[PDB]
């Protein structure tokens, strides 16, 4: 993985995964890699994606914190994910999180 | 008699009868409350940028 | 979603709002007042004739 | 519930206390006052560093007034008469 920058439209921090994410790269070959949260505090959906070449990736994501500055690892390479995050409609949820 | 209220009331006012009322009246603001159902909304990520 | 709004007391003009329902894509609500009735709580006195 | 916004500036800033809490704040004013603190025992020291300064001139004749004024203040007010 090569050439990687992160775009956020769209965030709300809240139990359940109210962050978007859109990752561009470019890829060797054709393949599954791994996608991953390097930060502790944001928690990724998606376990595995397929990559080609130079092509872009959608990620649905959770937080809790308003400014969230987290890394993705995607394979084996890191990118630099920026996110302002905002409050949600309900104070109180009716599922568990992290 | 004259000119009823019809024809000499401020803001345009227009009288109606049985029951007695005042139609269409320029005057103040007004609150309006909306509850629009979840059905007619669209996530973000399912929009473009 | 509830969406709370205050408008002018004035017919025939389009007074358009913008609904942000976080999370989810915006909404335009176009409204305009066609009529506004205001009915008086009355006590009869008496009445005259001929 | 409780709405923490950011800013701003401040402002919003104490609205977080309502957010994650009880505490939080108090240990950042805590903070503010040692801040003060530090603050006012600079000036203290700055004072007695003036007086250093304006020492020796405290014996004794012409020759500041002068130093005064250029002067901090005190300098310069002895100089005076």
């Amino acid at each position: 993985l090569t050439d990687m920058s992160c775009e956020v439209p769209a965030c709300t921090h809240s139990s359940d995964f109210g962050g978007v994410a859109i990752i561009k790269y470019a890829a060797s070959k054709k393949g599954k890699c791994a996608v991953h949260s390097m930060t502790n505090a944001v928690t990724i959906r998606e376990a595995e994606i397929e990559v080609e070449g130079n092509s872009q990736l959608q990620i649905s994501f959770s937080t809790a914190l308003a400014s969230a500055e987290f890394r993705v690892q995607v394979c084996s390479t890191q990118v630099h994910c920026a996110a302002e995050c905002h409050p949600p409609k309900d104070h109180i949820v009716n599922y568990p999180a992290s | 008699r004259g000119a009823s209220l019809q024809h000499t009331a401020p803001f345009g006012c227009q009288i109606a009868t049985n029951p007695v009322r005042a139609v269409n009246c320029a005057v103040g603001n007004m609150p309006i409350s909306i509850d629009i159902p979840e059905a007619a909304f669209t996530r973000v990520v399912d929009a473009p940028s | 979603y509830e969406h709370v709004t205050v408008i002018p007391n004035t017919v025939g003009v389009p007074y358009k709002t913008l609904v942000n329902r976080p999370g989810y894509s915006p909404m335009v609500l176009e409204m305009e007042l066609l009529s506004v009735t205001l009915e008086p709580t009355l006590s009869l006195d008496y009445i005259t004739c001929e | 519930s409780t709405n923490g916004t950011a800013h701003g500036h401040p402002h919003e800033i104490i609205l977080y206390y309502y957010e994650l809490y009880p505490t939080m704040t108090v240990v950042i004013v805590s903070v503010a006052s040692f801040v003060l603190l530090s603050m006012v025992g600079t000036a203290v020291g700055m004072c007695v560093c003036a007086r250093r300064r304006c020492i020796t001139p405290y014996e004794l004749t012409p020759g500041a007034t002068v130093p005064f004024l250029l002067s901090l203040l005190c300098c310069v007010r002895t100089t005076k008469a």
